[PDB]
């Protein structure tokens, strides 16, 4: 009986707050991907990882409407009952599938300045679709249980399509919201820093136009953090009421679910400063 | 330097005693040119697309 | 077809032949060098290892080609168009030369050349590796003649470090285009070492510079 | 030129081998045409530049293989199982295909090894009489159309003289061959082909044969002796 | 002062030779064709496109079969296209990556390359044994060639930088004749249908006419602002007109001696590198600096089609002696069929 409920509160900011992220959304990420089809002449190496981040959102960002109509039935997911577990697949697909795409572009560009005459920055069109194919491969690796296990639990007369239910287990979704974060923290920050730092002891960063591009390597690193660390922190804390002082009277969970949900709000921000920082910031 | 502007007026003198015609008389020969060999043009009036080598 | 199938499989082999040589040239680095023919493109030559002359040396595991045109002697403007796409140009300055004469002293003619080719339109972001060779004779010549013949305007004490950094900002005024490309100068000494690591250092900036136009960051 | 070959052997194995020398052999496709002992030439097998298109004649499809190699110039050619019916005198001939190219300009010197639907060509004539200092024509048919689309027809002329390789008088309908004197000339429809000598000498004493090159399963025409 | 006596003199012949030239001025092409009706708009589309080289194309030369073509870039390679079905028949490496010119024997069995290094290669396709051989090289000019035309496959004229146009012997190796008169760069050439005659314009915004034979240069022709970029013959062989560096083609008349037409629009201020006419004559392509080809109609002086498919500079046009095709590289390394 693990506690699923739900506010009016929750009513008031997510439907409100979710609508405007897809507005914005369909024409920043959805005009994105008219320019790399139609007007980009020439694909490299760089724009082909560039464009899966946009796919990624895009997939994301045209799911959010049946999330919407969800908290408008007084969270009651009123069609799909096996469609439940398909939203809730390919939702969490998108996520960690922009995540890796998020990291690679920052690896690509460490490997551009730190080692500008190493062989990987001259992989040809093709050798980047290998790659990026698999990266989309192991997406579904740590995604695909989704499917297997029963989801859409009965309230009696109520139903609800969630997987991120506060409830102390061992699942193999569960902690990988921890690994999706802290990990590609190690690699982007790390590979943020020395190309802010090779750019600076070369004494490249003035008399040029470089100071732009050296405040864009640092603007990425703190989208990724304010999209992505509020979540995690409410997420941890949870945990430390499910190991003490919980599993038995979950009403202390409360606050905390409902804050995680909301908090998940932020996710979406991802999605949807990408194309203001990513490609329309460059030229 | 001396004989190198007489070179300079004796190639001269060779262009000046030239024999000229009128513009007129080059003009209808030039155009008559272009109206006799109309027809062997395949860019002027285009060939039918059988006998384009390059369509198919 | 039995002869014409045969025929397209060997402009396959043809097209193959040329990627694998068309790769080879991606991994060059193409240098041009200029000069006054005495500014001392010979010196600097020797240092790293009629028409256009070629020189291949290495350095680090990365291959040179540096092509010299100072035995042209014809109109520049017509075909400096090719070279249009080196990855640096290395100017050669002879600082010895300020007062000798060829009229005009020979330290004016290189200061109207390179007028040209530094605000030239075909080259916009080739960084300019400019060298000053000759300064061992240089520090002695200024003691005995004033650095007034060459610059009137000059007003300052005769020692080499004051001349010889005056005229170095001399060449960096006439890039009109203060934002679009960098003048990297130098001095070179007749026997000196690790001039070769300077062109290194400067063409490096060059293609990070160049591999960030390919992301999308400059 | 080249050479190089095998001996004979009782019904079991054996390699030939063919030795290129300076003609770029890097870029030419090699076949493996093979003459019997008194009947006309055979083709047997091909491999083109870079080993890439490799066939086979209808009879050797299985016993046979084929192989080259670029370094130190030299063709291979593998034969396992021999019976009766292939002892001949084998030759190796050269080609290179582009547009205005020349095919089996050059013939080998030959080896002979003893042991102890497609399209066929008439070519009807057998024998002429060898009175030289007139015209003499030979004339030649075949099974299906050899006019492509392209408009080129693929017909090939060789003459053989008695003791030494066939060479290639006129490649496709009426181009001449080069080091090939002008009194030889080719007239074609399609089916019905002709090859027309002005002033017979005596070094054109020897059989004329045909050779078709629209299908690549090709046959050659039994010869026409003078 | 004899040099002021004689540069005194020069002025005053020349003098006569203005007014000469002017007395025939009876009537002009414009006011004597007013009566043709114009030939409408052209329609060209882009029948095929050869792909395979890696740098900027300098250079093109169809073959007098109207079927192959070379052409040089700077990448280092020759290329010789079957047009019709694109294939590669050749590809020659050259020793020198820094080519400007190319051409093709009239028989087919040569072609020729030259640039920077101020030597013409000529390369043997006929290859009796293997591949395509150099055959010769032909030293002994001071400035970069620009271009290379076979009057026979003996016979090449060559015009190179250091303002000379040369005759050689490709069998001995020598210049057989040197023809000089030129101040600044010669830029291009033309031989006549009837191969007895060459013009060839130079940076000096001139352009003279020669003769192969004796050697000596017969008439100049002035009227342009710029340098002389390149130059086509007319295919009756009493004509040729000109392209220059200040966006402007201009046709000059041998018989007459004098300008005849101008073929200048206020909207295009990039320089022309390359012309050609038609089989006909009817109609004269150029290539300019701002990546199109424009088709214009030699007897009326108006625009008749565009011809853009580029995106680069277009450096070299040709037009095949069938008169069926019209091929047109650039520096984005693309040939284009037209039509
Ligand atoms: C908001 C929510 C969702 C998604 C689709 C349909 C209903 C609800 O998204 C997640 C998730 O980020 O995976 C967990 C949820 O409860």
């Amino acid at each position: 009986n693990c506690c699923v409920f739900r506010d009016d509160f929750i009513a008031k900011v997510l439907p409100p707050v979710l609508g405007l992220e897809f507005i914005f959304g369909l024409l920043g990420n959805g005009l994105a991907l008219w320019i790399f089809c139609f007007h980009l002449k020439s694909w490299k190496s760089s724009r082909i990882f560039l464009f899966n981040l946009a796919v990624a959102d895009f997939l994301l960002i045209i799911c959010l409407p049946f999330v919407m109509d969800y908290y408008v039935r007084r969270s009651d997911w009123k069609f799909g009952d096996i469609p439940c577990r398909l939203v809730l697949f390919m939702f969490a697909m998108n996520r960690q599938g922009s995540i890796i795409f998020l990291t690679v572009v920052a690896v690509d560009r460490y490997f551009r300045v730190v080692h500008p005459h190493h062989a990987l920055n001259k992989i040809s069109n093709w050798t980047a679709a290998i790659i990026s194919c698999l990266l989309w491969g192991i997406t579904v690796g740590l995604t695909v249980h989704l499917l297997k296990k029963k989801l859409l639990i009965q309230n009696g007369t109520a139903n609800v399509c969630i997987s991120f239910s506060i409830c102390h287990t061992f699942r193999w979704h569960e902690a990988m919201f921890l690994l999706e974060f802290f990990l590609p923290l190690g690699i982007i920050l790390f590979c943020s820093a020395r190309i802010i730092w090779s750019l600076r002891q070369r004494q490249m960063d003035r008399h040029a136009k470089i100071k732009r591009a050296i405040t864009f390597i640092m603007v990425v690193a703190i989208v990724f953090v304010i999209c992505f660390l509020p979540s995690v922190v409410v997420r941890i804390h949870i945990f430390w009421l499910l190991h003490t002082s919980g599993t038995q009277n979950c009403e202390v969970y409360r606050s905390v679910d409902l804050a995680f949900f909301i908090t998940l709000s932020f996710t979406y921000m991802n999605s949807m400063l990408d194309p203001v920082v990513y490609y329309f910031s460059s030229p | 330097s001396i004989a190198q502007a007489r070179k300079l007026v004796e190639q001269l003198k060779m262009e000046a005693n030239i024999d000229r015609i009128k513009v007129s008389k080059a003009a209808a020969d030039l155009m008559a040119y272009c109206e006799a060999h109309a027809k062997e043009d395949p860019l002027l009036t285009p060939v039918p697309a059988s006998e384009n080598p390059f369509r198919e | 077809s039995a002869e014409d199938k045969a025929a397209v499989e060997r402009s396959k082999m043809i097209d193959r032949n040329l990627r694998e040589d068309g790769e080879k040239a991606a991994r060059e680095v193409k240098l041009l060098l200029l000069g006054a023919g005495e500014s001392g493109k010979s010196t600097i030559v020797k240092q790293m290892k009629t028409g256009i002359v070629e020189t291949h040396f290495t350095f680090k595991d990365l291959h040179f080609k540096m092509f010299d045109v100072g035995a042209q002697r014809s109109e520049r403007k017509k075909w400096i168009h090719c070279f249009e796409g080196v990855a640096a140009i290395i100017f050669c300055v002879a600082l010895s030369d300020y007062d000798l004469v060829l009229e005009m002293n020979r330290m004016h003619e290189s200061m109207k050349l390179f007028d040209s080719i530094c605000n030239n339109k075909w080259f916009t972001d080739t960084s300019i590796i400019l060298f000053l060779n000759k300064k061992d004779l240089f520090e002695e010549k200024i003691k005995k003649s004033p650095l007034t013949i060459c610059y009137q305007e000059y007003a300052g004490s005769n020692t080499y470090e004051e001349a010889a950094a005056y005229i170095q900002c001399q060449f960096e005024d006439l890039n009109k285009r203060k934002d679009t490309k960098e003048i990297y100068t130098h001095f070179t000494c007749s026997t000196d070492t690790k001039n070769v690591q300077f062109v290194f250092d400067a063409v490096t900036d060059v293609i990070i510079k160049n591999n960030l136009k390919d992301c999308g960051l400059f | 030129v080249e050479s190089g070959g095998g001996l004979v052997q009782p019904g079991g194995s054996r390699k030939l081998s063919c030795s290129a020398s300076g003609f770029a052999f890097s870029s030419f496709g090699m076949h493996w045409v093979r003459q019997a002992p008194e009947k006309g030439l055979e083709w047997v097998a091909y491999i083109s530049s870079g080993s890439g298109t490799i066939y086979y004649a209808d009879t050797v499809k299985g016993r046979f293989t084929i192989s080259r190699d670029d370094p130190k110039n030299t063709l291979f050619l593998q034969m396992t199982s021999l019976r009766s019916e292939d002892t001949a005198m084998y030759y190796c001939v050269r080609s290179i295909y582009y547009y205005g190219s020349s095919p089996f300009d050059f013939w080998g010197q030959g080896t002979t090894l003893t042991v102890s639907s497609d399209i066929v060509m008439t070519q009807a004539t057998s024998s002429v009489p060898v009175t030289p200092g007139e015209s003499v024509s030979i004339s030649c048919r075949s099974s299906k159309s050899l006019l492509h689309s392209n408009g080129n027809t693929y017909l090939y002329w060789f003459l053989q003289r008695p003791g030494q390789s066939p060479q290639l008088l006129i490649y496709r309908m009426s181009n001449l061959a080069s080091g090939v004197p002008d009194r030889f000339s080719g007239s074609g429809s399609g089916t019905a082909f002709t090859l027309t000598i002005s002033r017979l000498e005596a070094e054109d004493v020897g059989v004329y044969y045909c050779m078709q090159h629209l299908e690549y399963p090709l046959t050659f025409g039994a010869g026409t002796k003078l | 002062s004899e040099l002021d006596q004689l540069r005194q003199e020069a002025e005053q012949l020349k003098n006569q030779i203005r007014d000469a030239r002017k007395a025939c001025a009876d009537a002009t092409l414009s006011q004597i064709t007013n009566n043709i009706d114009p030939v409408g708009r052209i329609q060209m589309r882009t029948r095929r496109t050869l792909r395979g080289h890696l740098a900027k194309i300098y250079a093109m030369h169809w073959g007098t079969d109207s079927r192959l073509l070379v052409s040089a870039s700077q990448d280092g390679k020759l290329i010789i296209w079957d047009s019709y079905t694109t294939n590669k028949v050749h590809a020659i490496p050259l020793r020198s990556s820094w080519v400007m010119t190319c051409a093709y024997a009239p028989s087919g069995n040569y072609v020729a390359c030259g640039g920077l290094d101020n030597i013409c290669s000529i390369y043997n396709l006929k290859t009796r044994e293997g591949n395509v051989r150099v055959s010769r090289e032909l030293a002994g000019h001071t400035g970069y060639l620009s271009c290379c035309r076979f009057l026979d496959d003996n016979q090449i004229v060559t015009s190179s930088g250091d303002t000379t146009c040369a005759l050689w012997d490709i069998e001995t190796g020598q210049q057989t004749t040197t023809f000089t008169g030129h101040t600044g760069d010669v830029m291009s050439l033309s031989l006549a249908p009837d191969t007895r005659l060459f013009v060839s314009g130079a940076c000096d915004a001139s352009a003279k006419l020669w003769d192969v034979r004796e050697g000596m240069c017969r008439q100049t022709f002035t009227g342009h602002e710029s340098d002389i970029n390149a130059i086509c013959f007319f295919p009756n062989g009493n004509a040729f007109a000109t392209g220059s560096d200040d966006a402007t083609c201009r046709l000059f008349d041998l018989r007459a001696d004098q300008e005849l037409m101008t073929y200048s629009h206020d909207n295009i201020i990039c320089g022309i590198t390359s012309v050609s006419f038609s089989k006909s004559g009817r109609l004269l392509l150029a290539g300019y600096d701002d990546f199109n080809c424009n088709v214009w109609d030699a007897l009326k002086a108006d625009r008749a089609g565009v011809l853009a498919g580029h995106d680069n500079r277009v450096s070299c046009l040709g037009v095949t002696d069938d008169g069926m095709a019209v091929a047109t590289g650039s520096w984005d390394s693309f040939l284009k069929i037209w039509n």
